[PDB]
């Protein structure tokens, strides 16, 4: 039992270091939308009334 | 003495949001006057031909619409740029005799969404304004009051 | 003192006034240095006051330089002869020679 | 201690300060020998650099090659002159530095003259050509501005900054350089604005509004092909183009509002009607 | 990007003037190095790319013909959020340096320096951009002086340093549009980059076309220290982690100098890529990693050694939290005093 | 000696707990932060079913001769990570978290410490 645990832990520790270097699942600017976005003012004739 | 218009005043209106400030559209350029000042607080540019009618937006105090006699309607918004017209639209070749903006509302139409302008020809056109123009922008009422009071103090 | 009282309220507002307010405060800060007037009292024999004047002269020029910039920005912003003229009347007595 | 100080100095500006303390007390001869030798080493590295930077000198960022190369050569000559003056054996190092400089001034003066003669003739032809031109394949209006005139204008400005005396003909263009930039910027803005107005017009209307689209070209065309770049009143012509675009925008905006609002809402409502 | 250390964006541009091609802006995430996280297509090569400190998404892009492009990373479409036109008074020639003003009180402020030489302040608006000229470069010469770079002191917003093609670095003040606070005539050639030293005020390092690197004091009218390199110097960048640390890349050689470690000799010299010349180099604030850009557009990041560090005479000595932002400021002053004694 | 490995596993950054399983399924040693024995009994049963199924599946389901799984890592929601490594007849489960998760844990610990300090201050006030 003694040898296996140091060895097993060592292997577990090696796995921990690789994942710790970079998150690898993060999504840059996740969720937040475009926010300010230029909008052109617009006019739409709905109807014309004439005699 | 200093506020006399070159041509007879045609339309006098006051913003629904603030009663104290009222704008009178006379000859080439409409002017805005405070309740206790004889002189106009702000004079806005000059316009082609003459402005038959100008009315404040009921929904937003900052922007007021003036319709020229050249058949072109230009919207003045003081929230973003005091110096230039927010946008200019040509309703018809015929001169625009008058402009009326709807108040309150029902169904799919909100306050200030529909504007009715009467041409010299006799056609009447209803224009649906952009949602951003009709909808109040953040802190518009606070910003317009501070600017108008500041202009009044300067005058 | 006249500059602090001025309320042009033309085109862009508040940010221009805040800059003007800082300039008025800047002048008051110079007065507090000169205003304290330790010794001095315009002695003809003392040359310490003259040195303070030169330092004060630079401060007035800095105040004047800022006024020229703000005044030029305001003139461009109005975009109308009537609007630009109104600004000149407000600063009519504020011209720094 | 003195020996250690000398090594540290071997920077030239810094050496003088150390010397001032030393001045109060063959140290003076050694200091002069080190200063004279230091100047000679600086001249040798510059001489190697001058040959290396001959064919392809590194010019100032956003600087024309003809003017940028001349400026780099002038700066190298100025640096050599400052160390030669500092140096004030010693005579032999000064002789070599003088030979290198003489080469820089003689070769570059001939070099500067050659660039201006070729550039000035090319610049005049580019400056005087219509107003704007449209590619046959592209079939779209484009600013007919020439990069060489802009390149000559940037290089011409650089000579004034270094104090070199430019030719009178080049100076005339430089005096009017500010006016040309504004005219060029307005024309580019109008073309970008023109495309935006075209994009606004919907496809159905395009054919119906085709005659109106031709009118902008129709009003613009005499100004486009008869202005000859330096017209007496070009800015006034630009004003006419702006008036034409505004008239076109007004009618186009009204048509879009009539189609995208009142007629579209009716058709959309009828589709969503159900009526059962 | 200020928000994420892993995301860094390099905007490809075309040098040499005579050859002009479209420039692609690529943001390379550290997680994937095979291809750029975000790809942007531009009509002309992008001379300068910058990220707003307050918001990572806002991006400032400078291209040929002085066009100013604002891009939002969040937008899926990837079209420019804002553009500069003749009606918006866009400057002529090429905008070599573009920066984002830290203050957000007046919306968003954009600072761009054109080849023609007109500092331009751009304020973000709704479907419109407003341009304000901060200063004019402006002598028996024809036309405005050409400026290749500009920088703003973090400690004082009003004082900003602008480099010039002429070769004279000019200290400038936002309050005085037509006046120059001070002028430095030390450089004999155009200065490619001028940057204020970190953790100290009135100090900066400038890289010029002439192959010399000079460190100046704002109070002084001449450079305190000058470094001579046979290969032409392309750019010099201060180290964010510790003061008196900078990197200069010249003709495929990158050199890092620490004033405390060596008075003149470069601490380390390396060639990351043998085949291509290095167009520019950048420094990462979060970790000791240096990004080097080759002539072919290849970008390689080199991690610096642990030998160079702040508070190195004694490890964990005096336990001063203040010393990280104060002792570094104090150390340059002590180093600066030594230079004055020598001269 | 054996005790030091458990301390070493805790020392590694991003490590929450370590669980060791015998061939029978008894949990030899588990971390104190994580539930001891009750969680170990529940974790050992799940890992044995997963490890045995995966070991059996690779040899027959993938039709690959002499192919044995060495390490299995399951990345789930939030910061959870569960690397599984088998040495001799003992297989263990390690739970590590991401940088953000670690920062959150540190913040929580700081908050707990602050709460304890506040409680101590309240007790002192009561005594006074």
């Amino acid at each position: 039992f003694p040898q296996a645990v140091k060895d097993l832990k060592e292997g577990v520790e090696k796995c921990i270091y690789q994942n710790n270097q970079i998150d690898l699942l993060e999504e840059y600017f996740e969720g937040e939308t475009s926010e300010h976005v230029v909008e052109n003012l617009s006019s739409k004739t709905l109807m014309l009334f004439k005699d | 003495d200093q506020g006399r218009h070159l041509g007879p005043v045609y339309s006098i209106n006051r913003s629904n949001q603030n009663p104290k400030y009222f704008l009178s559209v006379g000859d080439w350029s409409c002017k805005i006057w405070v309740e206790d000042l004889k002189t106009p607080i702000i004079r806005t540019k000059y316009h082609g031909s003459y402005l038959s009618d100008g009315c404040w937006s009921p929904t937003r105090s900052g922007a007021f619409f003036l319709v020229r006699r050249d058949g072109w309607m230009d919207v003045w918004d003081y929230y973003y740029r005091q110096n230039e017209i927010a946008f200019s639209h040509k309703v018809s070749d015929s001169p625009l005799t008058c402009i009326k903006i709807n108040q309150t509302g029902g169904a799919y139409h909100n306050s200030g969404k529909l504007c009715a302008i009467g041409d010299q020809d006799g056609t009447v056109t209803i224009l649906e304004l952009c949602d951003s123009l009709y909808t109040m922008q953040p802190k518009e009422k606070d910003i317009i009051n501070e600017m108008f009071e500041r202009e009044y103090r300067k005058e | 003192n006249k500059l602090e009282k001025i309320e042009l309220g033309g085109t862009k507002g508040k940010t221009l006034t805040e800059s003007i307010a800082q300039i008025f405060k800047e002048f008051e800060e110079a007065v507090q240095a000169f205003t304290s007037v330790s010794y001095d009292i315009m002695n003809i024999a003392e040359k310490k006051f003259d040195d303070d004047f030169y330092e004060f002269r630079s401060k007035i020029k800095e105040l004047e330089r800022r006024l020229a910039s703000v005044i030029t920005q305001g003139f461009d912003d109005y975009d109308t002869i009537y609007g630009r003229f109104k600004l000149l009347d407000n600063f009519e007595g504020l011209l720094t020679r | 201690f003195i020996d250690n100080n000398f090594n540290r100095f071997r920077y030239s500006l810094k050496l003088l300060h150390k010397f001032q303390s030393t001045i109060k007390r063959h140290n003076l001869t050694s200091r002069y020998n080190a200063i004279l030798h230091n100047y000679a080493t600086e001249l040798d590295t510059i001489q190697r650099v001058f040959q290396d930077q001959k064919s392809n000198p590194p010019l100032v960022r956003n600087m024309p090659p003809e003017a940028g190369k001349i400026i780099w050569a002038r700066h190298l000559f100025q640096k050599i002159t400052g160390p030669i003056n500092i140096f004030p054996t010693e005579i032999r190092r000064y002789y070599g530095s003088y030979n290198t400089l003489g080469k820089q001034l003689t070769i570059y003066e001939m070099w500067f003259y050659q660039d201006w003669v070729n550039k000035i003739e090319q610049s005049k032809a580019a400056l005087q050509a219509t107003l704007i031109v449209r590619h046959d394949e592209n079939k779209k209006l484009y600013v007919n501005f020439d990069l060489e005139i802009m390149q000559l204008i940037r290089e011409a400005k650089c000579l004034d900054r270094q104090g070199i005396e430019i030719p009178e003909s080049a100076r005339i263009i430089l005096l009017q350089e500010d006016k040309f930039k504004t005219y060029y910027n307005e024309l580019l803005y109008a073309l970008k604005e023109y495309e935006r107005i075209n994009s606004k017009i919907k496809p159905i209307c395009k054919n119906l509004l085709l005659p109106h689209i031709e009118d902008l070209d129709l009003k613009l065309r005499p100004g486009m092909v008869t202005l000859t770049w330096t017209s007496m009143n070009i800015e006034s012509y630009l004003y006419y183009v702006h008036q034409g675009l505004k008239k076109l925008e007004q009618l186009i905006i009204n048509v879009n509002d009539i189609i995208e609002n009142r007629i579209e809402n009716n058709l959309k409502t009828v589709s969503k009607v159900v009526l059962v | 990007n200020p928000l994420y250390p892993d995301l860094f964006a390099v905007s490809l541009g075309s040098y040499d003037f005579t050859k002009q091609r479209m420039g692609l802006i690529c943001l390379y995430s550290l997680k994937n190095t095979t291809h750029p996280e975000y790809a942007f297509n531009c009509e002309a090569g992008v001379m300068c790319l910058d990220f707003h400190p307050k918001s990572a998404a806002l991006l400032a892009v400078g291209l040929y013909d002085g066009t100013v492009l604002v891009y939002d990373i969040r937008n899926k479409h990837k079209k420019p959020i804002y553009q500069s036109t003749v009606r918006n008074q866009k400057h002529t020639d090429p905008v070599w340096q573009v920066k984002w003003n830290p203050d957000t009180s007046k919306n968003y402020n954009f600072y761009s320096i054109s080849s023609d030489g007109r500092v331009m302040n751009w304020i973000l608006m709704k479907n419109k951009l407003e341009p304000e000229e901060v200063i004019l470069l402006r002598s028996t010469l024809i036309g405005l002086a050409c400026g290749l770079c500009f920088d703003f002191n973090k400690f004082e917003p009003h004082i900003f340093l602008v480099g010039t093609e002429e070769g004279k670095i000019h200290k400038c003040s936002r309050a005085y549009s037509g006046q120059y606070q001070e002028t430095y005539n030390g450089h004999l050639l155009a200065v490619y980059k001028v940057k204020w030293n970190n953790f100290h005020p009135r100090t900066f390092i400038s890289a010029s076309a002439d192959w010399t690197v000079r460190i100046w004091d704002s109070k002084y009218t001449s450079q305190i220290i000058c470094f001579d390199l046979s290969m032409m110097v392309v750019d010099a960048v201060w180290a964010p982690y510790s003061s008196t640390v900078f990197a200069c890349a010249t003709m495929d050689k990158v050199q890092v100098y620490d004033l405390n470690v060596d008075k003149l000799n470069k601490l380390a010299e390396q060639k990351i890529v043998k085949q291509p010349k290095l167009t520019n180099l950048s420094f990462n604030y979060k970790d000791p990693i240096l990004l080097v850009g080759d002539s072919h557009g290849g970008v390689t990041l080199v991690k610096l050694s642990p030998n160079l560090c702040k508070s190195g005479p004694e490890i964990k000595q005096t336990e001063d939290k203040k010393a990280m932002e104060e002792f570094k400021n104090v150390k340059i002053e002590d180093y600066e005093r030594e230079k004055m004694e020598n001269l | 000696n054996a005790d030091d490995q458990l301390k070493q596993l805790s020392a590694l950054e991003g490590a929450n707990g370590y669980v060791i399983f015998n061939e029978s399924g008894i949990p030899l040693k588990r971390h104190e932060k994580s539930i001891s024995h009750e969680k170990a009994v529940h974790i050992a049963a799940l890992v044995s079913d997963l490890w045995n199924v995966s070991k059996k599946v690779i040899q027959r389901d993938l039709k690959t001769p002499e192919n044995d799984i060495e390490v299995i890592r399951l990345r789930t929601k939030h910061s959870y990570e569960y690397i599984i490594t088998q040495s001799g007849d003992f297989t263990m489960l390690a739970i590590q978290l991401c940088g953000k998760a670690i920062e959150e844990a540190k913040k929580a610990a700081a908050a707990a410490a602050a709460a304890a300090v506040v409680q101590e201050e309240n007790k002192e006030k009561e005594k006074k």
